[PDB]
């Protein structure tokens, strides 16, 4: 009876998003927001299991542990394999109400209140542990409402919850051989509070912020 | 008589009597967000619009008006956080196909409960059956239902009430009308 | 300094393991958790609400006729209405139900279902109508009489207009789980005709709900495959450049 | 006395399964389901050393621990030797009633109900220990019976039992150079219980679902 | 009288008599696998094809008929899970092969019980000794012997008494014949 | 934190040590055991068998 | 020996963790702290001065 108590349920480890980027060289404006960093807003509902699953309650109150894997390859072989050099790279929880990095050396990478960790390749991925960043007591799964005091807000979209944006740049300056990185990040919810459960979604999904069904 | 307490929890008297829907034998539903159905009406309506702030419960009661010939059921169920969504796009739905007011919207799809989730499993929510041969009145008590401790009613509906035929209306002739009532009371209005 | 040394596996990452790790903001302050109604512990108590069955299983029935099954006055007398396979994994009246939809995030399941039909009519409708259950071991009944000789439950829907149908207790995980869907039947028949006043309408409708009892037991979670399979989903890139 | 209990005599890691995979650049459908992993279902009657041992007795009861060791090795020697990148493998136990990966990038390798386990080359050999998974009892080392209720079900399958699947797959995209990774698998039982014994195997085995014997 | 208890456990009264076996001086050996030989006889088969589910002991009783001047020795022994094999091919031994019913089946090759182990070690199992010299019957007591705590009558065998002459019988003529009889009384059968 | 410093034969792969390692599914609950008559416990009891 | 092993995320710098680091001078002395009138414990006495 233990295994399906909510907190089993729900607390399982899931690929909540994988991008890589490339960083060769970047001085030039190419893939500008994507030179040598990526950002991400942290969303539950990105992927379709998850939010399956979370979907099955109105209100959510839980601690997101975050745990990075980074994996580093090249195609090009432009040279010997020469093996891979040890890159440090930062990650940088910024919470909502903060001020996201818009390239890679700008200066919010060394705000001084926003929370970084920096590891490098070699290393164990990284974890961090995100709270419960809600200005409510729980995070609204469904929100029968409007964000702004305007008739132009969005349906369903509460300025409340909003957990926070996460930016992973390489720190190490450019070195003379471009590399491809890739970062999975997996988050685990912990300490998991449920509410109002609700019937299962039976209709495939058609947005990642609507409710629509399609038939 | 006989009320439902919703998630058992127990938090006016003015019992706002909307206008009666016509139950048609090909009805598919009738749905009134709570907040917004009284937004406009008397001395709760009056209060909500001259504060910023609201916080108080619910008491729900539908009533249909029907001889011993005639049959059909009706789901009274009360949805909290009722997200609705669109039908054949990826648009949201808009503040006017939302914010229906005290004349209440239409299921379009009431199989999915526009939603896209199942009607079967609608029962999870707080509910009352209505079986024309056994009954005819339902009562529903509803909780605070809210996240924060206070809410802007302007904004935000905190429950959805909706009334779905599951067993369509039928008498000897083809055609059939049943009036249903629906009377919401507001307890410790704010 | 404390002499260590590192056992096989460290510096693995299991996405199964329950280790403490270090909070991200040590000095913030989450916001008190007040009293929220509808709390959920345990996902069995889920499974413990009834929800409607399909039980309308033609094949041209399609959304809302699905929950229902109608009897008129010209059905015949020791006819089938409806047969429902105890098996909530595989796809059938039991399928989009709110047991069905949890068990199908388990592998083993195991426990007894609960069964309540309502006849939805008018007042003075009158008839009889035999709800026979079939254990696994055994084959559907076809006709009345053989389906009496069995357990069976005489319903007269003029008297009472809803009953309950106790499942005896079954372990899906024994019977038959691809071990390579006969699990179990509950069917029903109309013993009598159906009779109805004039001023009344000449068909009636069932609608039938399930519910497990409080010995449900679910082990083994695994991935759900009625999510409609993982699709990219619109304003997803656009949502986290 | 204590040397010969029975989980002294049965508890002895031993290799159960050992089988190495190419992984250069296999975009093209060469080697299907080989291309970059392979797949190893969790079956004890593969060593005749370990079959010999376990047959001695009816049932049995005990959780696995397995011990994954990586190799990586290359004999074309197309540049200098520069070392060997360090890849990132990932072990996904994939168990009874679950759908296994049938692609290196599949989408099944990021379920997030089956565990996974994320190692580097580099690293010592990861553990895990999997427990007793089984409907019955104990694991039925014998079965006097037909699997399927049908006439066509095998003989001494038990749809019981099936420990499970395991997988395992480079993490990191091809990278410019191919290699040769040789993956060893260890499996120790684990607080074990036994049943009814039997007389020992006196022939040489036939196959490993039969007891077919050659005289 | 004298009967053997299997692995010291102690879990109706019919019965059931199989036909006899002529014992020859060539015979190899008989086996019964015991939820398959009772499965088409009497209450206890009506039983198993009327259920779909089956827990019970047995009672084994092996007897036979001969003269002080008779020789020979039984190993009548009840393996549990005595999954068969073939002798001169890869491929699984069939259902025909399998369920022999309440006929019975013989040994191929008893020197490594159609198994491939050996008949010398057979006597691990619960066993008794029939030396016509001094005795001529013996009585097993069968446990329930099976991993789950239910199981399916008509798939899965979890008996198999095995009836081997060890010492060949013999007497002055060349030709010699002595009966064996075999009863088998399953206890709380469901 | 604790200084700490490796002993040598640290990371090394002994195939005969007795650590804990850990579980692959630790919300799995096993089937739990029945009493089967017949259990051994000692290989010696096996041969004490004529 | 204590048989050990490395959890995710060791060596990384968190850049908010507090963790006890390594004396630089462990038998310097300080200066000797006297009281100074007017100190600030909380910064919520700082916003309740008009």
């Amino acid at each position: 009876v233990s295994e399906t108590l909510v907190e089993n349920f729900l607390s399982r480890a899931a690929l909540v998003s994988k991008r890589s980027f490339e960083y060769k060289n970047h001085t030039s404006s190419e893939a500008r927001t994507d030179k040598n960093f990526y950002k991400w807003t942290i969303n539950t509902k990105s992927f379709v299991q998850l939010r399956r699953k979370l979907e099955l309650f109105t209100y959510l109150r839980f601690d997101a542990e975050i745990t990075i894997l980074t994996t580093v390859a090249v195609g090009s072989n432009n040279s010997t394999y020469m093996g891979l050099p040890d890159l440090t790279l930062q990650a940088m929880f910024v919470p909502t109400g903060a001020l996201t990095p818009e390239k890679q050396d700008s200066f919010h990478w060394q705000s001084g209140s926003n929370a970084s960790v920096f590891f490098k390749v070699s290393d164990p991925p990284a974890r961090m542990t995100i709270p419960f960043m809600c200005i409510n007591s729980a995070y609204s799964v469904f929100y029968d409402g409007f964000a702004g005091f305007e008739k132009n807000g969005l349906y369903g979209i509460n300025p409340a919850d909003t957990i926070g944006n996460l930016c992973v740049r390489i720190v190490n300056e450019h070195q003379p051989i471009g590399f491809t990185v890739t970062v999975r990040v997996y988050m685990k919810p912990k300490h998991i509070k449920a509410w109002a459960p609700r019937p299962p979604r039976t209709l495939p999904y058609m947005s990642i912020a609507n409710a629509n069904y399609k038939g | 008589a006989n009320y439902c307490c919703a998630y058992g929890e127990w938090p006016t008297d003015r019992f706002y009597t909307l206008k009666s829907v016509k139950w048609e034998t090909e009805s598919t539903g009738w749905w009134w967000k709570l907040p917004d159905a009284l937004n406009n009406i008397g001395m709760f309506g009056q209060n909500v619009q001259h504060h910023y702030l609201y916080r108080s419960g619910f008491l729900i009661h539908v009533q249909c008006n029907a001889t011993k010939f005639h049959q059909g059921a009706l789901l009274v169920v009360a949805i909290p956080e009722h997200q609705r969504g669109a039908h054949n796009t990826t648009t949201s739905p808009g503040f006017d196909d939302i914010m229906k007011g005290e004349e209440g919207g239409t299921f379009n799809h009431p199989y999915v409960l526009d939603d896209g989730t199942s009607l079967a499993c609608a029962t999870i929510f707080p509910h009352q059956w209505i079986n024309l041969r056994t009954n005819n009145s339902a009562t529903i008590v509803l909780p605070w239902m809210n996240a924060a401790p206070m809410d802007f009613p302007l904004r935000h509906n905190q429950w959805t009430l909706a009334i779905i035929p599951v067993v369509p209306l039928g008498t000897r002739t083809v055609s059939s009308m049943v009036p249903i009532t629906v009377s919401i009371a507001p307890m410790c209005c704010e | 300094g404390v002499p260590t040394y590192l056992l096989p596996g460290s510096g693995q990452f299991l996405t199964t393991d329950d280790h403490s790790s270090a909070p991200v903001l040590p000095c913030f302050n989450p916001t008190p958790e007040m009293h929220i109604p509808g709390q959920v512990r345990n996902m069995l108590e889920v499974i413990q609400v009834e929800s409607m069955m399909e039980i309308n299983n033609t094949e041209n029935a399609v959304g809302m006729q699905r929950l229902k099954v109608d009897i008129s006055v010209l059905t015949d007398v020791d006819q089938l209405l409806f047969n429902i396979p105890l098996d909530i994994q595989l796809d059938g009246p039991l399928r989009n139900t709110l047991v069905g939809n949890i068990s199908r995030y388990y592998t083993h399941w195991s426990g007894s279902l609960e069964m309540t039909f309502m006849f939805c009519g008018s007042f003075m409708a009158t008839g009889k109508l035999i709800l026979c259950y079939t254990p696994p071991g055994g084959s559907c009944p076809t006709t009345r009489e053989t389906a009496m000789l069995g357990t069976h439950i005489v319903w007269d829907f003029g008297l009472q207009s809803s009953v309950t149908l106790v499942i005896p207790w079954i372990s899906g995980s024994h019977y038959r789980m691809f071990n390579n869907a006969n699990v179990g039947y509950v069917t029903c028949f109309m013993q009598t005709n159906l009779i109805v006043p004039s001023e009344s309408s000449n068909t009636c409708s069932l609608i039938g709900f399930v519910a497990a009892k409080d010995d449900f037991s679910l082990r083994l979670m695994r991935d759900s495959p009625d999510i409609g399979q993982l699709e990219h989903l619109h304003e997803a890139e656009a949502a986290y450049q």
